[PDB]
């Protein structure tokens, strides 16, 4: 069972080149059944194919993107890869990397990767508890670009737990909540650590939520 | 350059329910379209290609019907994970292009939400901010009124609220609102209170707290 994953900048500022690669991995790339494609989804132009390259070199791009669109293979490292230049905040969106069967079906996507355009630059974000069956959190806040990933004592705790979508503060920075509820009873012998990874800025936060 | 058109853009039914969403294209593509299902937070995921053909290893209550210019999606039974938007996609000829999606979500019976405030904790206003969070978990329908009061005043336009996609188990929704003020506002009042209006409440739910106790 193959797996796709794009890895890239998720900021990149206006008229630069956007870079992202895939990452082929338990397949080989050099296989003739296949086109190897890049999708984005964004809310002003809903999903949109980009383009995709044969394994024997052979592009087509969406002729709507066909100026600053440049897609590449490695076949040394199973990679394919997407340059998109000169972007611009339009070009915010959720990037995928996509396997196309020759005979025309979309039958794996990476799990897609977050791309914002903007001026500014990173930050990493706050992380303040949410104290207290109960409800405990975490409150995530002063970062930029979306996404944060939050887990719950690195996995374990999976049931009940809610991230919320994140909101703009004044600042323009982001803000959500992490909660999850828990019986009463556990406040006075479990511990429960919020796991905060904010990939932009290279962000790791743990913190231990206590009554 | 094929437009397709889908339809409803959004519908919500009952679990068992027979739903049926249409593709239609703007010119004839035979049997060129495949149908995807978007669960909350993931990829897109192929369920029918050529129009018709069900995709290996997934349920039988998916299929697709339809060729030429119009295309019917079809779930047999509807079930609590059937939640997702889905699209239709041509490739006829290049570009390949999707449709607008339709949202696919539950009608379930009432649920009331359980409420819960949280004070900003004193590490936040170290950082000059101060969020007040009110929690609404595992509540249905959608709709909810959340009102905030300082003092017995009433806010408005100082807060944000933020919902999470319908569960894929129980059909309910979780909501979070935020009172965004700063620690010079914060600390020069005491009471700070939480009202909730949704339908499966009979009086409105109030929730509050003094700062400090
Ligand atoms: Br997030
Ligand atoms: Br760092
Ligand atoms: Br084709």
């Amino acid at each position: 069972q193959v797996q796709l994953q794009e890895s890239g900048p998720g900021l990149v500022k206006p008229s630069e080149t956007l870079s992202l690669t895939c990452t082929v991995s338990g397949g080989s790339v050099s296989s003739g059944d296949y086109y190897w494609t890049w999708i984005r989804q964004s809310p002003g132009k809903g999903l949109e194919w980009i383009g995709h390259i044969y394994y024997s070199g052979n592009t087509n791009y969406n002729p709507s993107l066909k100026s600053r669109l440049t897609i590449s293979i490695d076949t040394s490292k199973t990679q394919f890869s997407l340059k998109l230049s000169s972007v611009t905040a339009a070009d915010t969106a959720i990037y995928y990397c996509v396997r196309d069967r020759v005979t025309g079906a979309f039958d794996i996507w990476g799990q897609g990767t977050m791309v914002t355009v903007s001026s500014a630059s990173t930050k990493g974000p706050s992380v303040f508890p949410l104290a207290p069956t109960a409800a405990l959190g975490c409150q995530v806040e002063d970062y930029f670009p979306e996404p944060v990933t939050v887990s719950w004592n690195s996995g374990a705790l999976t049931s009940g737990v809610h991230t919320f979508p994140a909101v703009l503060q004044s600042s323009g920075l982001y803000e959500l909540s992490s909660v999850v509820t828990v019986p009463s009873s556990s406040l006075g012998t479990q511990t429960y650590i919020c796991n905060v990874n904010h990939k932009p800025s290279n962000t790791k936060v743990d913190k231990k939520v206590e009554p | 350059d094929i437009q397709m058109t889908q339809s409803p853009s959004s519908l919500s039914a009952s679990v068992g329910d027979r739903v049926t969403i249409t593709c239609q294209a703007s010119q004839d593509i035979s049997n060129y379209l495949n149908w995807y299902q978007q669960k909350p937070g993931k990829a897109p995921k192929l369920l029918i290609y050529d129009a018709s053909n069900l995709e290996t290893g997934v349920p039988s209550r998916f299929s697709g019907s339809g060729s030429g210019t119009d295309f019917t999606f079809t779930i047999s039974s509807l079930q609590p994970e059937d939640i997702a938007t889905y699209f239709c996609q041509h490739f006829d000829h290049l570009p390949l292009a999707f449709g607008g999606g339709t949202k696919v979500e539950i009608k379930r019976t009432v649920a009331a939400p359980s409420v819960f405030i949280f004070p900003p904790s004193d590490e936040q206003l170290k950082s000059g901010r101060a969020s007040v969070v009110c929690l609404l978990n595992n509540f249905y329908p959608r709709e909810a009124k959340v009102q905030w009061k300082v003092d017995n005043a009433l806010q408005s336009g100082n807060s944000q609220e933020s919902v999470t996609e319908q569960d894929s188990k129980d059909s309910t929704y979780s909501l979070s609102s935020r009172l965004q003020l700063s620690k010079a506002d914060y600390e020069k009042h005491k009471v700070y209170a939480c009202e909730v209006t949704h339908q499966g409440l009979s009086s409105p739910v109030t929730k509050s707290f003094n700062r400090g106790e």
